[PDB]
């Protein structure tokens, strides 16, 4: 029709959105939770600092075994190592160095690599001939890929440079759904614990919420006052947090459709570079550009702790499927487990 | 007497 | 203690740390290089130049005098670089090409900016990125041979009221040019290296080569207390 | 992938021969390899290891110092320099390959071997009591092997493997640490165990299940092979 | 006499000086870990060096030319002499590392960053230190502390070394002029003759492009006064190794040749006052090196 | 449809597709995001420390 009217239509829903939303702030969590008794400090130890890297690790993934973990630098190699023994499983030479993020499988026999490059490179671990090889280049994005998440050995979900995320069938080599709705360049993807959900933020600091299956935008998370650089699944799937280059982190719930906390402290000017929840949803962990990882209390927002043995920037951050422990990773290559 | 020094 | 297969994985983790630290050698042992330029600015010209003047992402490696530069054209990125661009932390120097010809040019696509005032914003932005603080930026002034065929017909002074040059001058002018991008610098001890080319100019190369020279003899001055 | 053994033969004993096996199809250089032996109506017998970058050579007692191994990693080709050769000695030998990392399958492909004839101990036990079992197919059958050392070891990998030597080929690993399948073992096998008592279960028996079944150790050098039960049709 | 009073309080002043210098270098070192460039790797050695050089020279030396008399016994005669030789040779060699590493950086930049890393500094620094003990054994062997006796009738001793024959003894300290002074000091002379050269044709070069093979570029005024502040700094640092260290192997080149006119004329407090210079090398060095380096200088501040 | 205005038509359609969803109050999502804490507060190696024979790092 014309802009001034599809334009102020969306005026009118994003208000009755608003509208809808302030309706359903009966309490916030912070009022809930008064009453929840604190986790005291979480002083945790570095129980393995794996050394190998030589540039910036830039991302990393567990296995679901909880033990496996592969890791991306810009040295242009994935190690996966046995965080139990210190010991690199597979060291990838890859064709492109500008690494940016890092898939592991969740059956374990595959990784995934992607960069400026704009393809996601699905590696097979498990070959008779006893190498690596690339499986698949998905060489369909026109923009870095900034993260790549195995939905299962057929089906992988990228985000990139390009404002897009796209579903992969890995055998085929081709999208079966691109997911476009962002406008900002779209940093970081969790998928939901039952893998029919994923969420994703981008610089736009916008979340977007996607059905995988459908391909639709359900829902749409904006509280951040700039662009979403991680973003994490608390593990039950109801909620996620999201954090920005606000130094901030905010928990969204999937059906309260609404921010219901912020992790923010007049101390903390630097932006949050990775999040990841506790196994029980009750610590979320934030990277960050200084070169701390800090604990929150997800259900009352108290710095419960901070990961401090980095000498410069937490690139990225994961927590084990099994919660036995933190991974860390940062731009002084040191790969650092904590529990 | 006390006729030297230590090379160092 | 360990049983005969963690020793046989240990000793795998150990085959793959000398195969880790000889590409450690090898990816240390090259001079990594930006190469950035507007549209138009000529990357793939002046990029095949210097591969007929040598012996979404395209790295041109390039030997010379036993050191190996390693040329990052980050392409047609269709992304907001400040998302990247640290990426490039490590790079011992931007190449930065700006057309001299772009001073005629507006953006005939979008509006009516000059398309020399989109590359001074560009680099602009480029050398105030905190990453850049380490390296250096070298400017290729390509095209000069388009600009001493524009200055006959379009007039610098039209497009820039503060030059004070001569309206017949090439040099003047180019001069000038180069003065109006290396005051963007606030970073003062940065050395900006610039470079006057033409695709017909094979020495390119020789220039990179000893721009790059030039940035590591800073860089060591720096790094062993010369000041 | 292969592996072709060749330079077997007839010697006379106190002779030396160099046999080979040259690979091909996969990365021979990542992986490490084992030689084992087989006499005319016997186990197996591992003879030398050399793992990946030709370190932690390994020899059993029968063969240390009288043979040296050793692999061109160029030429993608092992070689087992045997020397005062013996009547002991004669044997089906076979290239085995091995790769050792978290959840890898060593032991999984094996040459077709080379014949070598001859004119003529804390090493654990491995015992395979019944030596023959009479099978008929889609019954179950539950093959028992025990060690002298139990094999559970104290990071809680039970270094356990299962082969089977389908009649006149080489063996082909069935289990690795007790019990993980190899690629493309069918899922009617199965293992378990209390870590010194194994237990191999074939449910469903196929044409294809008979031949000898070996018990193999993997926690000490010398690698251990029980005697093997034959399944006979 | 005056000279014993303007002994104790240039030697306390400069053992004091040496001592806290020093310490702040390793403590800077030690806990900047981010700071252990391969050059801070160096000044962390050559502190270390400079430290025991004070520590095991300078109370030993006056001490026994105040009183006239070794009043330690001869395990410690060995172990100080030993310890001093070593310190001299250690100090000298990282001096001369430094110059060819500084030799690398500024006139080979690019070829010498397929060697010059911090594996490197390690490798180098514990042959240096290997081979100065191995060639310093002469010193805890012939440092015999042989006795005599005073004006009075009491007994007395002095820690001296005495190689077995009158040409060992000159073979020996040719050997240590040479492989300690002239082969440093001449190393030192190329290297940061080569660096200064280097450097005054950049100035030139910028200079004529200024006008209107060597770039244009856009120096500052700042970095035309640091390329002429680093020259200043190189020739102070000849100029200064020359100062402190040929008097000393000088004075034992004359002891060496001419043994009796030798002593004589500088026994008691010239030749203090020569090791009170050579000693003053290990004051100089921490500043030349740490204190003048402003990264150095903001470690310190960023540091206790 | 295939015209100039579809990129403001697609997002009004998602617009008021998101407006249409249906809401939980805030009270019952925390109450939920509670309930999913406490009942996996003892299967968290991390909200409590774990002894060093449970923890496969303490080795």
């Amino acid at each position: 029709s014309e802009l001034d009217q599809l334009r102020q239509e969306a005026e009118q829903l994003k208000n009755q959105i608003r509208d809808a939303r302030k309706a359903c702030a009966d309490a916030t969590l912070s009022q809930i939770t008064n009453n929840i008794d604190p986790v005291g400090r979480i002083q945790m130890r570095t129980r393995r600092t794996l050394r190998g890297h030589l540039a910036k690790i830039y991302a990393m993934h567990w296995g679901t075994d909880s033990r496996l973990l592969v890791s991306a630098s810009q040295d242009g190699k994935l190690i996966i190592w046995d965080s139990y023994t210190t010991n690199k499983v597979h060291a990838i030479p890859l064709r492109s160095s500008w690494v940016m993020t890092c898939a592991y499988a969740p059956s374990g026999n595959y990784v995934a690599c992607g960069g400026l490059d704009n393809i996601c490179s699905i590696y097979n671990l498990k070959t008779r001939e006893g190498n690596v090889r690339v499986s698949r280049e998905l060489a369909g994005h026109t923009g870095y890929l900034s993260c790549c998440r195995f939905l299962d050995d057929n089906q992988i979900v990228t985000s990139s440079g390009d404002t897009t995320c796209a579903l992969w069938d890995i055998e085929t080599g081709q999208q079966t759904t691109t997911f476009t709705g962002h406008t900002g360049d779209v940093m970081s993807l969790s998928l939901a614990p039952d893998t029919r959900l994923f969420v994703s933020g981008a610089c736009d600091a916008s979340a977007k919420l996607w059905d995988v299956r459908e391909g639709m935008c359900r829902q749409t998370f904006t509280g951040h006052e700039s662009d979403i650089n991680a973003i994490c699944f608390f593990p039950n799937g109801n909620a996620f947090a999201t954090g920005s280059d606000d130094a901030t982190c905010r928990l969204f719930d999937l059906r309260a459709d609404q921010e219901l906390m912020t992790y923010s402290h007049d101390n903390i000017i630097c932006g949050i570079t990775s999040v990841s929840f506790s196994k029980s949803g009750r610590l979320l962990l934030a990277g960050y550009d200084d070169f701390n990882c800090n604990v929150w209390d997800a259900l009352k927002a108290d710095r419960a702790g901070v990961l401090a043995g980095h000498d410069n920037r937490v690139s990225c951050l994961g927590v084990t499927d099994d919660g036995m422990a933190v991974a860390t990773g940062s731009w002084d290559s040191f790969l650092k487990i904590w529990n | 007497d006390y006729m030297g020094w230590m090379d160092f | 203690t360990l049983s005969a297969e963690d020793k046989a994985a240990v000793e795998r983790s150990k085959m793959i740390d000398r195969n880790l630290r000889e590409d450690g050698e090898k990816a240390r042992r090259e001079l990594k290089l930006l190469l950035l330029g507007t549209g138009e600015s000529g990357k793939s010209t002046f990029i095949k130049q210097m591969r007929i003047i040598h012996g979404g992402i395209i790295e041109y490696p390039f030997d010379l005098q036993s050191v190996i530069f390693r040329m990052v054209d980050v392409g047609a990125q269709r992304s907001e670089r400040r998302k990247w661009i640290h990426c490039f932390e490590n790079v011992t120097s931007i190449m930065f090409l700006v057309a001299l010809s772009e001073y005629d040019q507006v953006l005939v696509e979008s509006d009516n900016e000059n398309r020399m005032e989109e590359s001074k914003a560009l680099f602009r932005t480029i050398i105030t990125y905190p990453w850049f603080q380490n390296s250096s930026v070298i400017l290729f002034l390509n095209k000069k041979d388009l600009l001493e065929e524009k200055i006959m017909y379009s007039h610098l002074v039209d497009y820039f009221p503060e030059y004070d040059g001569p309206q017949r001058d090439a040099q003047a002018a180019r001069e000038f040019i180069l003065k109006m991008f290396v005051d963007l610098n606030p970073d003062s001890d940065k050395i900006i290296y610039s470079h006057f080319t033409c695709s017909t100019d094979t020495e390119n190369i020789r220039f990179v080569f000893a721009a790059v020279k030039d940035t590591i003899l800073q860089l060591n001055l720096k790094e062993y207390n010369l000041v | 992938v292969q592996l072709v053994e060749s330079g077997g033969g007839l010697v006379q004993p106190g002779g030396s021969r160099k046999l080979s096996c040259s690979a091909s199809g996969f990365a021979f250089s990542s992986f490490g390899m084992h030689w084992v032996r087989q006499a005319p109506e016997k186990g197996l017998e591992w003879v030398a290891y050399i793992s990946s970058g030709s370190g932690t050579i390994y020899y059993a007692d029968t063969v240390k110092g009288r043979f040296t191994i050793s692999r061109d990693d160029p030429k993608n080709t092992l070689f087992l320099q045997m020397t005062s050769l013996r009547s002991e000695d004669t044997a089906m030998y076979y290239c085995v390959r091995s790769i050792y990392y978290y959840g890898s399958s060593p032991f999984d492909f094996w040459g077709q071997g080379t014949t070598l004839t001859v004119s003529a101990s804390a090493d654990i036990v491995m015992t395979q009591a019944t030596s023959s079992v009479p099978v008929t197919p889609g019954e179950s059958v539950s093959i028992s092997c025990r060690s002298s050392k139990s094999l559970l070891h104290s990071n809680g990998n039970t270094y356990l493997y299962w082969f089977l030597q389908r009649p006149g080929q080489s063996p082909q690993l069935l289990i690795y640490r007790m019990s993980n399948l190899a690629s493309g073992v069918p899922d009617r096998f199965s293992g378990s165990g209390s870590g010194t008592a194994f237990t191999l279960t074939i449910s469903r028996l196929e044409a294809e299940d008979v031949g000898v079944y070996y018990c193999m150790q993997h926690l000490e050098y010398p690698l251990t092979f029980g005697a093997g039960t034959k399944l006979e049709l | 006499e005056w000279q014993p009073a303007v002994q104790i309080l240039l030697y306390s002043l400069i053992f004091l000086l040496s001592v806290l210098g020093n310490t702040l270098v390793i403590t800077v070192l030690i806990r900047n870990k981010r700071m252990r460039t391969v050059t801070n790797i160096f000044l962390l050695s050559l502190a270390v060096s400079d430290l025991m050089l004070c520590l095991f020279c300078m109370p030993f030396n006056l001490i026994p030319n105040l009183l006239k008399d070794f009043i330690f016994g001869s395990a410690v005669c060995k172990t100080t002499t030993y310890f001093m030789g070593t310190s001299v040779s250690v100090s000298t060699f990282n001096l001369v590392a430094i110059s060819l590493e500084r030799y690398g950086a500024i006139c080979k930049p690019l070829q010498s960053r397929v060697w010059q890393t911090k594996s490197h500094a390690l490798k180098v620094i514990a042959a240096t230190w290997c081979l100065s003990f191995t060639i310093m054994t002469p010193y805890p062997i012939y440092s015999n502390l042989v006795p005599f006796t005073k004006n009075n009738n009491q007994t007395a001793n002095m820690c001296r070394f005495l190689l077995p024959n009158d040409v060992m003894q000159q073979s020996w300290h040719t050997f240590l002029l040479l492989i300690l002074f002239l082969i440093p000091g001449i190393v030192m002379m190329v290297a940061y003759g080569l660096i200064s050269l280097e450097l005054y044709q950049g100035i030139k070069f910028e200079a004529s492009q200024k006008k209107s093979n060597r770039i244009r570029s856009n120096s500052s005024a700042a970095n035309l006064m640091a390329k002429k502040r680093v020259i200043r700094m190189l020739i102070v640092i000849v100029v200064l190794f020359f100062l402190c260290w040929m008097p000393i192997f000088s004075a034992n080149a004359w002891r060496a040749y001419d043994t009796a006119s030798a002593e004589r004329r500088l026994s008691g407090t010239p030749i203090s006052f020569i090791l009170l210079l050579s000693y003053t090398s290990s004051c100089v060095n921490p500043i030349i090196y740490c204190f003048m380096n402003k990264r150095f200088r903001l470690g310190f501040m960023a540091t206790f | 449809n295939t015209a100039s205005i579809a990129q403001a038509r697609k997002l009004v359609e998602q617009l008021k597709m998101e407006a249409n969803i249906d809401r939980i109050k805030v009270s019952k999502a925390a109450a939920d995001l509670m309930a999913y804490c406490e009942a996996h507060a003892k299967e968290d190696p991390l909200l409590t420390p774990v002894p060093a024979s449970e923890n496969p790092f303490r080795e």
